[PDB]
């Protein structure tokens, strides 16, 4: 019935910068909840003809896009939403 | 109500229809959007 | 050549692409490359199923035509099959050009190796 | 249900047919006449819930030109400068079909016009203006017959082509306002042959170089030459490639013009270099 | 690139008549084009680099800006037509005290210049076809007073049709040259 | 921080001139627009309400929208009139006749683009944007359509903004409009998913406050809109001066919605009083908090006595110590523990603003969230069905073009809303 | 640097006769030619307008030049007619008729040698003469016809000098004369060959101007000579006073014209506003930009969205800053980039002068060369095409002694002209 709005992201600076500030590459994956100091919320605007079918493409392209990327969120007009993470961290596909 | 230079006099008008306090808003609004603190042209004025 | 229930017309090709046509003048209007060439088109409510010369059967989505593989079989006589010594959850098996290591528990695969125009004839395991 | 073939760049396109309207009859004429407000659903439920994840998805409709917003991604329509326009009438086909013309087409591999009358003694006033408005035309056998027979009376002219000059201004201005890459080569390729065919011609077109040279401007960038880098073009026996011919033209008109051709064509074509000095 | 290689005689590197003509050269071309296409006077292929902006549309050799040729031969010997417009070209060479130096020829310099990265000398073309025969031993010599070791760019500009490009370990008489090197109308 | 008003319709019109009388007079606005304030903290919190103009002159953030000029030719033409920017004036041709049909889709979608484009100019001139602010009643026609129709659009353009209403409620005893059933069900259905937070106001309950605490012989709409004034901006109050525990629009939204459908809030203002009695009486914590609890100076017809309060919010004006306003909220809660939810165990949230309105010593405004408002719904529904079994008076909204569908969908919504509200009061933690 | 006025036909001598007390004005002389004024700067370039008088006076440089004495008589009358030299006045005994070929072959080479002995005489004078300005419209007779014969011959005996014209054209929707397209078409003929710049003005975008900006009543050509008088003495502000970035008319010409034929601008003046809505918002940089690139205020038929913007100017008069000019003009440049042709990098010019027009804090004049032009070359051609195709009122014409091949020309001549705007705006950089 309902359909997306929008669709979250959550992203880490480059690694360059992160290794500048001092922060370890590695240790990032862990059984709680939280997340890291540096990680960033941005969000996107879809079209009006969007669909689930191309917002999740476009979460897959972000996916790709670059490192120092595992969570999202896809944001219906109802108000819900539904969160994708990676299975295995610092690992694609 | 202005000078060949494009400034508010200081003195009353002669048959003037605004009121004074209206003259007041006039000669501060102008002081306030200047952009330097004086005429760079003031010595070529003759009366 | 499938026809879809829109009313077009599916196409598989030798090269391993598979487009689909309108049926008012024949253009293209989406694409997706497979490996292998093309025999045999399915429908499923969901999805279309594409079946491949080199026993590939790939499902695709007709939203917007991605396309995932879910089948690995041989597709000649096979020539041997050996378990390693002390293991048994998995075993390699050699047909024509390929090497295929299964898993026994649950029928998957996760290794290949191919050396093109040859065929390989007994496999063991040091 | 049912169908329709693509039916473009083939034997039978309309695209030929709304040029040229003349176009597309017989040999003959024409044939004698008898031959509301519908509820959706709730499609939003976000009160209640506001959050700094959100953000508009709406943001208005379009955008004006020069308002506060911008532009956004408007673009301005295009004027079309290379745009196909209408072929004017022609006097070539209303002689034709009249029937007095001295010339008819003597078929073969080589195609020649055989000529009933022995060209000299022709009156060049009279007919050199008809044949160069020929050239306009884009339909069977009146393209032949007028552009070879353009080549025929040029060729074996002599002194009396010189006087018609003032009269030929006006065909050749309105073949090349046409933007038919086609009948531009035609026209460019009759253009070269006049320019050698006699003496003192090229100093008598120095003066019309104002309504010849417009369009020269426009064509000369584009080229046919698609073929990526040494790969070489086996259709140059054909000459339709446009840029490479109003090169070479506007520098057999500076070569053949006299003494001050050349401020004319630079006052016209802006980025023109010298052939001479 | 070339360094390892047998350098005695004739060493060239271009000619219009083969498959990948530009094998070994990269384009840079912008308001312009390069094409091949066949001359009327010679009735030959030959290649065409045409443009409005003289120093934008350019061809250079070899591909890989990081890459030498190391030709140690003396001469380099042209093969241009000139087609009554502008046109430029550049040698870069190596000598023997260790600098890299540039050569820049154009047709429409006024006055010869000379600093210590560049010399720029003014060239004049006759009409039709010409080949121009360079020294590059007298020039260095001429220019800075340092001996010449070896050219390691070549560069060539628009507009100008080529045929073909090579060096030599000497001047040749027209007779001596072999018969696919020699031009004939 | 800066809030943006709309003004739809008669009744918006109206309240709209009265506030905007009320917040000049608190920052000393002369009606010529030029400042004659007394004191520094006046100007520096001036751009809250007001834009700033060039010469001497203060233009206000407001939209006025209403389908004949009637009202707002009479606004225009009054003594503060001149203040209001006359670009911000945006008017049709003819009435919404009081049927929402008409105001919502054939006159509502010929204006509502030119008052998009209005609201989008006054919101992106803002340095940072806070809520909007809307004053409408739900029983007429252009208020009900178009300003449903105008927040609709606005969620859909600023969903991260909040979205704040004043809404006029139809009296339990006397109908003022034939039609309010159908109008009021379509409003409350269109506002419970797009609004963030509603007052509701009945005027009979304005009248019980006028002829019970102040005795007036003669009161006037200019009354009952000036206490509708003061509680508006009483509400905004802390955002726009300092003090020792600052509170914000969002910050109140957080303390007082549990869960999203529940943003119905009854309001109240303490420091009403006869001419006769303030000799009897002086000002003192304790005094605000008992007038600020008691039904007489509620501004709606449900008593708190038939439900549970799930939040509550005060808003204390003027110099006062934080211990009395903590121990009287607790004392509230304690004695009273009845009517408040068990498993919360503070519903209270208070606040503390230095500067009180000019001429009293000490105000507070009240923010209540009580289940009672559900009997209120209930009787709506009612009167709803007992319309539409008949097809009372249908076919002028069938001729403008809704499907019925609207109609079943709108009550079962507001059923299924009384029908939570019930639920949440009888639940328990077993 | 002075310049030489030539007023040619009715429209130019009532548009020389608003210049004219505009002028006189600004530099503070009074009708009988005495000085005034209250400020050195007024005097120090009075020699660029002015010829100087024994006495007092002060005589202005101008030859008023029409076919009946009407006119003239008029503009004697007016209230600065006085201050012209009465040899200047020069008429002949019969009419233009209203036709092109009247007035160029039969009284324009009867009349026009006592105008070029008034005119070498005005120019021998000066010391160093700057260019020559011109104010004619384009649809009448004398004004067209003798007004390019003169234009021909004064670029015959001055070609090295500037040539400067405005010029009045026909509307779109409502003619003033039935034989419009031949007198336009032969103007513009004669225009493109001589002209270096020019103006031109459609007498619809005037009404408009003052019926939508300035709300007049019962407007009259008073106030559209006005706002033309307020152009023509903009363009010429930084020859005559001092300012922070002096500007010339051969610098504009330089910066505006790509190339020698596209030298046709449309104009625009800013400050234009309603006496009620002044009250409302103070002059500054962003509002004065703001409005002088609204296509509401420009001053020709044909809108900028249609087309591209080659090049544009932008004369400021005041005292201002050049970081605010700057960055609003790279803004403007930026946010609408589509509208601005992209293979010139900045396409707008600014030039900054300390001595506003009188009574105005600041003003800003716009020249903007746009290929929307392009439309009312097309229509009038359109326009032509009909009425020559049936020769519908040639034999005027023939009858003074034209050959039928001059209507071919310049028709020729015209629609080569649209073809070369149409080819720039489709340009690319490829
Ligand atoms: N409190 C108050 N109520 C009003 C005022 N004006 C109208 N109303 C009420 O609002 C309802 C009429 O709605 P109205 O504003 O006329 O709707 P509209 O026609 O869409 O503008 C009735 O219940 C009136 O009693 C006012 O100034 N104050
Ligand atoms: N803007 C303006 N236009 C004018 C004025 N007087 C006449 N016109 C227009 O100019 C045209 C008439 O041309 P006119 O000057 O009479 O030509 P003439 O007879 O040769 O002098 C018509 O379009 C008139 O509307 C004027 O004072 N101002």
């Amino acid at each position: 019935l309902s359909q997306p709005v929008s669709y979250s992201l959550l992203v880490l600076p480059p690694k360059k910068e992160l290794r500048k500030k001092g922060y370890n590459m590695t240790d990032i994956n862990t059984t709680s909840t939280r997340v890291h100091p540096l990680a960033r919320w941005q969000t996107h605007v879809l079209k009006h003809g969007a669909t689930y079918r191309d917002a999740l493409d476009a979460v897959e392209e972000a996916n790709t896009k670059h490192w120092g990327f595992l969570k999202a969120r896809i944001q219906f007009s109802c108000g819900s939403f539904e969160s994708f993470v990676r299975t295995n961290p610092n690992d694609p596909s | 109500l202005r000078n060949s230079h494009g400034y508010v006099h200081k003195q009353r008008a002669l048959d003037s229809d605004i009121d004074l306090q209206t003259w007041r808003r006039m000669r501060i609004i102008e002081k306030r959007i200047d952009v330097d603190k004086a005429d760079p042209h003031r010595h070529k004025l003759n009366h | 050549m499938v026809l879809d229930p829109s009313g077009d017309v599916l196409v598989g090709s030798g090269s391993g692409e598979v487009a689909l046509l309108s049926k008012i003048n024949l253009t293209i209007l989406k694409t997706v490359t497979v490996q292998g060439s093309v025999t045999g088109i399915c429908t499923v409510p969901h999805g279309f199923l594409v079946g491949t010369m080199s026993s590939n059967v790939y499902l695709v989505e007709g939203g917007n035509f991605r396309a995932e593989l879910r089948l690995t079989c041989h597709s000649d006589t096979i020539n041997d099959v050996v378990f390693p010594e002390g293991l048994s959850a998995l075993f390699a098996t050699c047909c024509g050009p390929d090497i295929r290591v299964w898993n026994a528990a649950s029928s998957a695969e996760l290794l290949r190796i191919e050396i093109a125009g040859l065929t390989c004839n007994c496999i063991q395991f040091s | 249900y049912e169908i329709q073939p693509i039916l473009k760049g083939t034997k039978r396109d309309p695209a030929t047919r709304k040029y040229n309207r003349a176009a597309g009859k017989g040999p003959f004429g024409a044939f004698p006449p008898g031959y509301r407000f519908a509820y959706k659903g709730t499609v939003q439920r976000t009160g209640g819930t506001t959050t700094s994840l959100y953000k508009g998805r709406q943001q208005h409709e379009s955008a004006v030109a020069f308002t506060t917003n911008g532009a956004g991604d408007s673009k301005p329509p295009k004027a079309g400068a290379f745009k196909r326009r209408l072929i004017p009438p022609t006097e070539f086909r209303r002689y034709y079909d009249r029937g007095d013309l001295p010339l008819s087409v003597a078929h073969g591999n080589r195609p020649t016009i055989d000529w009933k009358v022995d060209v000299e003694r022709l009156d060049y006033h009279h007919y050199l203006p008809i044949f160069f408005d020929g050239i306009r035309e884009t339909e069977e056998p009146y393209m032949f017959l007028a552009r070879q027979g353009c080549l025929d009376l040029l060729k074996r002219g002599g002194p009396k082509i010189l006087p018609t000059i003032p009269q030929l201004i006006i065909p050749i201005k309105t073949a090349l306002n046409t933007r038919h890459p086609e009948i531009i080569c035609a026209t460019l390729r009759i253009l070269q042959q006049l320019i050698v065919s006699g003496d003192l011609i090229g100093e008598a077109l120095v003066p019309y170089y104002r309504q010849i040279l417009p369009m020269f401007n426009l064509f000369k960038s584009r080229h046919k030459n698609r073929a990526r880098g040494d790969a070489i073009d086996f259709g140059q026996r054909k000459r339709d490639d446009v840029g490479d011919l109003v090169i070479e033209t506007l520098q057999l008109l500076e070569v053949h013009g006299g003494d001050d051709a050349y401020i004319n064509i630079k006052y016209m074509v802006p980025t023109y270099e010298s052939c001479i000095f | 690139m070339f360094h390892n290689s047998y350098q005695s005689g004739f060493l060239s590197i271009l000619y219009s008549i083969g498959s990948r003509p530009l094998q070994i050269w990269d384009t840079k071309v912008r308001n312009g084009h390069v094409k091949r296409i066949t001359d009327e006077d010679i009735q030959s292929s030959v290649l065409e680099v045409v443009g409005n902006n003289v120093s934008t549309c350019y061809i250079t050799c070899p591909v890989d800006p990081k890459k030498t040729l190391g030709i140690k031969l003396p001469f380099l010997v042209m093969i241009i037509k000139n087609l009554k417009r502008y046109f430029s070209f550049e040698v870069t060479i190596l000598d023997d005290k260790g600098i890299r130096r540039r050569f820049r020829a154009s047709n429409y310099q006024t006055t010869t210049r000379v600093k210590p990265f560049t010399c720029t000398m003014p060239m004049r073309l006759d009409e039709g076809w010409n080949q121009i025969q360079f020294n590059l031993a007298d020039f260095t010599r001429r220019a800075y007073g340092t001996n010449y070791l070896e050219t390691l760019r070549v560069q060539l500009h628009a507009n100008c049709r080529v045929r073909r490009l090579y060096f030599s370990d000497r001047l040749y008489s027209e007779e001596e040259l072999p018969p696919e090197f020699k031009l004939f109308l | 921080r800066e809030i943006v008003c709309v003004q739809a319709g008669q009744c918006g019109n109206q309240i709209g001139s009265k506030f905007w009388e009320v917040i000049s007079d608190e920052h000393g606005v002369d009606p010529t627009g030029t400042y004659q304030g007394d004191s520094d903290l006046q100007l520096e919190r001036i751009n809250v309400y007001f834009d700033e103009a060039t010469g001497g002159r203060y233009v206000p953030r407001s939209v006025l929208i209403d389908l004949e000029p009637g009202t707002m030719d009479s606004v225009r033409a009054g003594p503060y009139g001149q203040i209001f920017r006359p670009d911000n004036f945006i008017f049709g041709q003819s009435g919404a006749g009081n049927n929402w049909a008409k105001g919502h889709y054939t006159e509502g979608a010929e204006l509502i683009d030119s008052v998009l484009d209005v609201c989008c100019k006054e919101a992106e001139s803002c340095d940072c944007l806070q809520g909007f602010q809307i004053c409408h009643s739900l029983g007429g026609g252009t208020g009900s359509g178009m300003g449903t129709l105008l927040i609709s659009k606005l969620r859909e353009q600023y969903p991260d903004r909040i979205m704040m209403t004043f809404s006029i409620i139809p009296s339990p005893k006397v109908s003022d409009t034939v039609v309010e059933p159908y109008n009021t069900t379509l409003s409350v259905h269109q506002l419970v998913e797009n609004s963030d937070e509603s007052m509701c106001i009945d005027n009979e309950a304005l009248y019980d406050i006028c002829f019970r605490t102040l005795k007036l012989t003669t009161p006037t709409f200019g009354d009952l809109n000036h206490l509708v004034s003061a509680v508006v901006s009483g509400v905004t109050c802390c955002l726009r001066f300092p003090g020792q525990l600052n509170s914000d629009l969002r910050k109140l939204a957080v303390n007082l919605v549990p869960f999203p459908r529940l943003h119905f809030f009854m309001m109240g203002f303490a420091p009403l009083t006869s001419r006769g009695s303030q000799q009897y009486r002086g000002l003192s914590v304790p005094e605000l908090t008992q007038q600020m609890f008691d039904a007489k100076n509620m501004m709606q017809a449900a008593d708190p006595r038939h439900g549970r309060y799930l939040t509550a919010s005060a808003l204390f004006r003027g110099r006062m110590s934080t211990k009395e306003v903590d121990e009287q909220m607790l004392n509230v809660q304690n004695k009273n523990s009845s009517y408040f939810i068990e498993w919360i165990p503070n519903n209270i949230k208070s606040s503390v603003c230095d500067i009180p309105p000019k001429g009293l010593k000490m105000a507070v405004t009240f923010i209540g969230n009580n289940t009672c408002i559900q009997e209120m719904f209930r009787r709506v529904g009612e009167q709803f069905t007992l319309m539409f079994r008949r097809k009372a008076f249908l076919h002028w909204y069938t001729g403008e073009g809704m499907d019925e569908m609207e109609f079943t969908e709108a009550e079962s919504n507001m059923n299924d809303l009384v029908s939570e509200y019930q639920q949440y009061q009888d639940a328990t933690i077993e």
